């Protein structure tokens, strides 16, 4: 008996209650997955004079929390377009911007870089209310995070180290009991619960600096990758604990990873080429494809069913399917491309980029909301020297 | 903002749970069973079933159970709907009135969890120590039931498992001991635990883990002396207890899946075990006794008993009789045999209830061609597939007819003073009187001795004393029964004519012009004892009995020529109590008093054919409570009747109506009839508690049916429908339907049973060239089940299948339209249908087909061939609309009869539901909510005016009017959208906003315009406005109508009024329930109206309508605002219960 | 194209 794999039979038996299955999940998202790309258009959002934006995600079906160059925190709500900035904690002491934001599984616990760009803060959500303090754990910013449990969190930094957090029950118990006594906010506080350095490699010992981190569920790994250009497994069932070092194809701005849960597969971005690696697999046995927009650099990639959805420099989406191993073409590779969004004509702007009247914004972060039909896109001018947003929602 | 008002006209039908046990009493038996959100409570008796109670619940019911805690005299019942709101209900009956008592509730939703695959699960242990809860994956959440647990208060135990299939908890076991079968990656596993309420986690289970069959999915856990658990997959069934295992693998069982079971025998000995095909099976555990005490399980048997309707739920109840629970079709109660019947079959039928649902598709149609409309909906799926003919009114069965045109009245008459039965039946007509002889059935026309032949009857009857009496123009005759012979006769003193007369057990009054005469009946003699003159002419008299009396009454009813009025005068003096003006501008041309539930009214109606109803005082003479119906257009007459034990009256109009009474209250509705004018009740030995009705031309002698507000008649297809329309034209309708054929060795398929498809009149197959040029790899497997498909063309009189046309193999045929195409006269069927095989995601290849039915032959048209599925077609200005796979397209008729592409529409991911009005085209996505187009003729394109940016999985779209757009979603949860006519920039022009939000609760598959109530035809008197009836897969019909701003706020405020009054079954809050639902946001109901919930003011004693109108303020139409009175509400919503 | 960090 063949698996009955057809959406004309699931919408037949919709139609009846006549077990339209689970079976079907997969099926019906992985259309949408290849419908949608070219369904999208872009409304865009103005967010006024702030620097960049580095990193969102969805809070709500309503609502995408976003963290800045200028180290603001803010919330828009892309229903009504309107704009809520968030206070933002500070550390044990009285002693870049936000580079990183997650969510832990349950949606409870919001993790992003603080006031200190070297300091964790944790946020209660759905409230936004603080947690506990930015700690000193690390000595360099909080490049990435990944929320291993509903408790544990990993940070990677600049100086090369992964402090792994874990907020206990102690933690909210305690911040909810100042936080009722005191009308002024007080933290609970924190300290990281191991804290390991990546392997040093043969590379510059200095630039071990962890750009990025993902977690597969399955197997409970935490990959990670630096930007020396080398790729590492840890398990993460209970303590962080190293698997495996491997060296990816490209050693070029290594600044983002995403995982395939559905494919066992790490995609890799790069300056240039998307790397797909399986580290249960020979190290020759990876697949790369190049997005041919060379020089402006792969920055975000996330995976939906079986459609890698690649942000970039261009300020341009690219969409690639993974059974097809090729692009996604348009109704010719199929790419959405970023409008201008607002740049400040500051003085850096005005010695160095004031021959440019247009700079394309760059896709820092990208991610799809609960319902799989609403892609947010979030960025910034691709040079260190130039200060403006975009954000806009695709729908 | 728009305002809607959603009411249910058919409740749910479908049965999705069922249990039996000691509820309404300690002694009784009961079987209680869920459809949807109503809650049905029978008795269990040696006749049949026994409804006792019927409850709404505010949730749709997904666990149901009965179970009996220490110290309780008989059982608890649990339910937990699918919003979690978990309850524990008590029945009890004080005196009459019966109540169901929450004991306990709770919701118990948790924040964070993926929904289990396979369903809720729910189940209580054997002694009641808790209730396990199976919601989430990973997670088994406990509530200890606790006697002081009045919040359902629960903690969840972690389970490793996280798929897991069913669970059941085992009996003999000391601590509590949970049995379940779970999916590894190794394949299906029976594993058990011990449940620790103390320690609050699983401990070690009392038997080891067992692989079992990788199609193993139902587990029955078995009582003692046995202990254990039987694990039922697609090939075997396996019996685990302790260290011993034993399995079968009948081959009796592998045809089908079995998806229910239910414990015949106290012991474990007996199971039936229900299947996909309707094949019920007793599974019997064989036992061995030992000589140590201890019992054994032997062996295990099967055995099929024979066929029922597809099975949700079976029960067996007692004395062989099974209840067979079917969501598919019609529920049935069925009796088993011992001895099996010729056909090898121990299972009998016994009795059958009417399932709607699921409906598929309908449409509203007018066959008498009047205006009301009658509702055809595609019902059941599979052997249970069927047409359902759905009428609002009352229906009759015609078992003779006599052309007797003319007739002004008819009557009984017992002509044998032996008989109970009628014997006799006079036929009035001007100038002359005909009498017809009843002998059974039979009917002939002849002459009754005494009686004129040569003069109208305006009234004849039975009368005390053994004799009968004829009221003619000329004069008043008694004739005696025996030997049927004239006693007395009575004249007007003035040598005037009658033209009304009414007479009973001993009184007779007659009308010359404006006098009024009473005479008194005596053995053999008549009398006059005194006389009166009304103010005008006389148009009706009644002096009908009423109550208990034998066959007296001391009032006349009476209605004038002049003041159109109506009168009640006492008896024998004629003396007035009471004037009642009726108003209008024709005469009152009946007037009758009767008995509804032994409460006296008064009924007249005139003329113009509008009805005026009263209660009567018969102590008084006085009317009361009176209110206004309209019946038709013609002038009306009124008359009792007798059957289906009760009486009534019926109107005979140009819109015949029976009037009756339920709970006190009366109820006014149509009759399936063409039309009559006069009608007297029959009671003959082949005629008992029946009716002659005289019509223009013929006298009908027949029953009334079941008086119901929907009739519904049933045509089985034995095969799936799947779409219907109507075609006027050639007076058929056009069906969509399939059948499952199993592919043989030989490479091609075999019915499994005969079906409307196959037993055609004629038929015809597909002989199209299109797609020969390929075929499927798989095309050649056998034993798989292969979907054949055909459109019917049906009767619209008969509902017999004239013709019946095959599609292609594996061509599955989706959509279908009735319509007439460009400047071509000729009305056409048109099928879209597509190429299906199982290992394609989405269809590649399909057609639109174009059928002329005419002269007994579906002939073929046109064939367009398309590159995908066609899921829906709709008439758009002569053009044919087609939504095919992710795009809508627009196709033009040439004068060659083919049809040609003009423009089309890609920005959709699945397009799977098209309406239109005027250039407007509402469009339903797979994912992407309702999106609105329009056509722009002067460029010959579409343009996407505005959509929804709220990403929604449609079920249903219609277009409410032309701002206002109905959407329905797979949640249950109905929304409207608005075109926003405030934006002023263009994003917020694309933009529809949502203006309403409300969760139905149902699956909703079909919209239709359409009334089953007549249509206004230009009133504005109607508070509502529009009228969109919907279908759902529980066989529920709704309708949606829209209303005005003011209308709007007094009933949510009256809405937020009655929550605070009327106290639900497991006091769910009525906002939560209605509250829009979804995996990903919940939001407050919003511009509907419950009109459910509204009418169920109607439902409460006054005491608690004073409650809800106190302080109230309410605008009676002049614009002031005034004080509510009780009787402000009731009006209005009496109002509101006339739209369906 | 002074990328960011």
């Amino acid at each position: 008996p063949p698996v009955k794999r057809s959406l004309v039979y699931y919408l037949k038996n919709r139609e009846v209650r006549l077990q339209n299955e689970t079976s079907y999940s997969r099926v019906l998202h992985g259309y949408a997955a290849q419908q949608l790309p070219s369904l999208l258009k872009e409304r865009e959002f103005h967010l006024g004079t702030l620097n960049k934006v580095f990193a969102s995600q969805w809070l709500n079906h309503r609502q995408v929390v976003c963290g800045t160059k200028c180290n603001t925190l803010f919330v828009v709500d892309v229903q009504t377009s309107q704009i809520t900035k968030i206070p933002i904690l500070k550390d044990r002491e009285p002693g870049c911007g936000i580079h990183a934001i997650e969510l832990n599984p349950s949606r409870t616990l919001l993790a992003t870089g603080g006031d200190n760009p070297n300091s964790l803060a944790i946020y209660r959500l759905p409230t936004l209310d603080p947690v506990c303090v930015g700690d000193d754990g690390h000595k360099d910013w909080i490049f990435s995070i990944a929320w291993i449990s509903d408790t544990m969190a990993v940070s990677g930094s600049r100086d090369g180290s992964m402090g792994l957090w874990e907020v206990t029950d102690d933690v909210l118990t305690k911040s909810d009991a100042r936080h009722n006594v005191s009308r002024v906010p007080v933290y609970a506080h924190i300290t990281h619960k191991a804290l390991k350095d990546i392997p040093k490699e043969d590379t510059n010992p200095d630039n071990c600096k962890v750009r990025a981190l993902a977690f597969n569920n399955k197997n409970k790994e935490l990959g990670a990758v630096s930007l020396d250009g080398y790729f590492h497994l840890w398990k993460a069932e209970n303590t962080l604990s190293k698997l495996l070092s491997t060296k990816l194809p490209y050693c070029r701005e290594n600044v983002c990873l995403a995982y395939g849960s559905e494919w066992s597969v790490y995609a890799v971005g790069s300056q240039a080429h998307v790397s797909f690696l399986d580290p249960r697999q020979p190290s020759y046995n990876v697949k790369s494809v190049c997005s041919r927009e060379r020089g402006s650099g792969i920055r975000s990639v996330s995976f939906y069913e079986h459609i890698i959805t690649v942000g970039t420099g261009q300020g341009s989406l690219l969409f690639y399917d993974i059974r097809a191993q090729r692009f996604l073409e348009e109704r010719e590779n199929l790419k959405l491309t970023t409008g201008k969004g607002w740049l400040n004509h500051d003085e850096t702007w005005r010695n160095y980029f004031s021959d440019i009247d247009f700079f394309p914004n760059a896709v820092y972060t990208h991610c799809y909301d609960s319902s799989g039909t609403k892609l947010f896109v979030a960025g910034g001018p691709l040079p260190s020297g130039l200060h403006g947003n975009y954000a806009g929602l695709w729908s | 903002m728009s305002y809607n008002y959603v009411v249910t006209a058919q409740k749910p039908t479908a049965v999705n749970g069922c249990v039996t046990g000691h509820f309404t009493s300690a002694e009784d038996l009961n079987l209680l069973i869920a459809k949807n959100t109503r809650l049905e409570i029978y008795v269990v008796t040696a006749e049949g079933l026994r409804p006792v109670k019927e409850v709404g619940m505010y949730g749709k019911i997904a666990v149901m159970e009965l179970f009996r805690p220490k110290g309780e005299s008989k059982d608890l019942l649990f339910i937990l709907t699918a919003k979690y709101n978990a309850c524990i209900l008590e029945y009890k009956q004080s005196g009459e009135s019966i109540d169901i008592i929450t004991r306990a509730h709770g919701n118990v939703q948790d924040r964070i969890g993926r929904p289990s695959e396979t369903g809720i699960i729910g189940i209580i242990d054997p002694e009641c120590r808790m209730i396990g809860l199976r919601l989430y994956d990973g997670l088994f959440k406990v509530i200890p039931l606790d006697r002081d647990n009045k919040e359902l208060k629960a903690f969840n135990i972690r389970l490793e498992e996280l798929h897991v299939i069913d669970v059941k908890f085992l009996y003999g076991c000391q601590a509590p001991t949970i049995c379940f079968v779970y999916q590894d990656p190794q394949g299906r596993h029976v594993k058990t635990y011990e449940v620790s309420l103390r320690e609050k986690e699983f401990n070690k289970g009392p038997w080891k883990q067992e692989n079992v069959e990788a199609e193993a999915s139902m587990v029955i856990a078995v009582p003692e002396p046995f202990g254990g658990a039987i694990i039922i997959g697609q090939e075997s069934i396996t019996y685990h207890n302790g260290d011993k295992y034993l399995a079968i693998a009948p081959p009796i069982i592998k045809q089908s899946t079995i998806v229910c079971h239910n414990r015949v025998d106290p012991n474990g000995s007996r199971y039936l075990l229900g299947d996909m095909e309707g094949r019920l099976f007793m599974l019997l555990l064989e036992k061995e006794e030992q000589m140590d005490g201890t019992v054994t399980l032997k062996d295990l048997r099967v055995e099929l008993l024979g066929e029922t309707s597809i099975a949700e739920c079976l029960t067996y109840l007692d004395n062989g009789v099974v209840f067979v629970g079917s969501r598919l079709g019609d529920s049935q109660l069925v009796k088993l045999n011992v001895d099996s019947n010729e056909q090898g079959s121990y299972v009998v039928a016994m009795e059958t209830f009417t399932n709607l649902g699921p409906i598929v598709d309908m449409c509203v149609v007018d066959l008498e061609r009047q205006g009301q409309g009658q509702l055809v909906t595609c019902s059941g799926a599979f052997k249970e597939g069927s047409l359902r003919i759905i009428r609002n009114g009352i229906g009759i069965h015609e078992h003779a007819s006599i052309d007797l045109p003319g007739i002004k009245g008819l009557w009984p008459l017992r002509s044998d003073p032996n008989r109970e039965t009628d014997d006799t039946l006079v036929l009035s007509f001007v100038g002359q009187t005909r009498v017809l002889m009843l002998n059974g059935e039979e009917v002939e026309e002849t002459e009754l001795m005494g009686f004129v032949d040569d003069q109208q009857t305006f009234f004849c009857g039975n009368v005390a004393h053994q004799q009968l009496i004829q009221i003619t123009s000329a004069s008043v005759r008694l004739v005696s029964q025996e030997p049927k012979a004239l006693v007395s006769e009575w004249k007007e003193p003035q040598a005037k004519n009658i033209s009304v007369a009414s007479c009973n057990s001993s009184q007779v009054v007659v009308a010359v012009g404006r006098a009024l005469y009473y005479l008194q009946i005596h053995p053999q003699e008549l009398r006059q004892i005194s006389h009166t003159e009304m103010e005008h002419e006389v148009a009706c008299l009644d002096i009908t009995p009423l109550g208990d009396s034998n066959g007296l009454s001391p009032l006349c009813a009476i209605g004038l020529w002049t003041d159109i009025s109506a009168r009640i005068l006492k008896l024998p003096s004629f003396e007035l109590l009471h004037k009642e003006m009726l108003g209008g501008e024709i005469i009152p041309r009946s007037i009758l008093m009767t008995t509804f539930e032994s409460s006296h009214y008064l009924l007249c109606a005139l003329g113009d054919g509008a009805l005026f109803y009263f209660g009567l005082n018969i102590e008084t003479g006085l009317l009361s409570d009176r209110k206004k119906v309209t019946l038709g257009t013609q002038p009306t007459v009124l008359r009792t009747f007798r059957s289906l034990s009760t009486t009534n009256v019926f109107a005979c109009s140009d819109r015949p109506t029976v009037i009756y009474s339920s709970n006190h209250k009366l109820v006014f509705s149509n009759v399936n009839l063409k039309e009559v004018n006069y009608m007297c009740p029959l009671n003959s030995d082949g005629y008992p508690d029946s009716l002659a009705l005289a019509n223009n031309s013929t006298l009908t002698i027949g029953t009334i049916d079941e008086i119901q507000k929907l009739h519904i008649r049933t045509v089985p297809l034995y095969e799936s429908p799947r779409k219907i329309c109507y075609q006027e034209v050639s007076q058929c309708f056009g069906v969509l339907s399939s059948r499952i054929e199993v592919q043989d060795t030989s490479g091609g398929t075999t019915a499994l049973r005969p079906s409307a498809s196959t037993q055609a009149l004629s038929s015809s197959v597909s002989s199209s060239k299109l797609f020969s040029s390929s075929t499927a790899p798989h095309e050649t497997s056998f034993g798989e089940e292969v979907e054949v498909h055909n459109l019917l063309i049906i009767d619209q009189h008969t509902f017999e299948v004239l013709h019946a046309h095959q599609f292609l193999q594996n061509e599955y045929a989706l959509s279908l339209v009735s319509c007439k195409l460009g400047k071509d006269p000729n009305t056409y069927f048109i099928v879209g249908t597509a190429m299906v095989y199982p290992e394609e995601a989405e269809p590649k290849q399909g057609r639109i087909v174009v059928f002329q039915y005419s002269d007994g032959k579906l002939q073929t048209v046109a064939e367009k061939e398309v590159k995908g599925a066609v899921y829906s077609m709709v008439e758009f200005n002569g053009k044919l609309l087609a939504s095919i796979n992710s795009t809508v397209r627009l196709y033009e008729w040439t004068t060659e009869k083919e049809l040609r592409t003009e423009c089309n529409h890609y920005n959709n991911i699945m397009a799977l539901y098209l309406k239109t009005k005027g250039d407007f085209i509402l469009v339903g996505d797979l994912m992407r909510s309702v999106l609105l187009l329009a056509y722009k003729p002067m460029e010959g394109n579409f343009e996407e005016i505005a959509r929804d940016f709220n990403p929604n999985w449609m079920s249903a779209v219609e277009i409410l009017d032309d701002d206002n757009f109905l959407g329905a979603e797979n949640a249950f949860n109905l929304f409207v959208c608005q075109k926003d006519s405030a934006a002023t920039t263009d994003e917020e022009r694309q933009h529809l906003q949502e203006v309403g939000l409300f969760h139905l609760g149902e699956f909703v598959n079909v919209f239709c315009h359409g009334s089953l109530v007549m249509q206004n035809l230009g009133e504005t008197s109607t508070p509502t406005q529009g009228s969109v009836l919907f279908g759902t897969v529980n066989g529920m019909i709704g309708l949606v109508t829209s209303l005005s701003e003011s209308w709007y706020n007094l009933l949510l405020d009256m809405q937020n009024r009655l929550n605070k009054v009327i106290k639900s079954v497991g006091k769910i809050e009525h906002s939560f329930w209605r509250s829009f639902h979804t995996e990903r946001k919940t939001e407050p109901a919003t511009g509907f109206i419950d009109g459910d919930l509204i009418e169920s003011f109607l439902d409460i004693s006054r005491p608690k309508m004073q409650e809800v109108v106190a302080n109230l303020q309410y605008d009676d139409g002049s614009g002031m605002k005034r004080e509510a009175t009780a009787d402000d509400l009731i009006k209005v919503v009496e109002e509101l219960t006339r739209i369906h | 194209g002074e990328s960011e960090e």
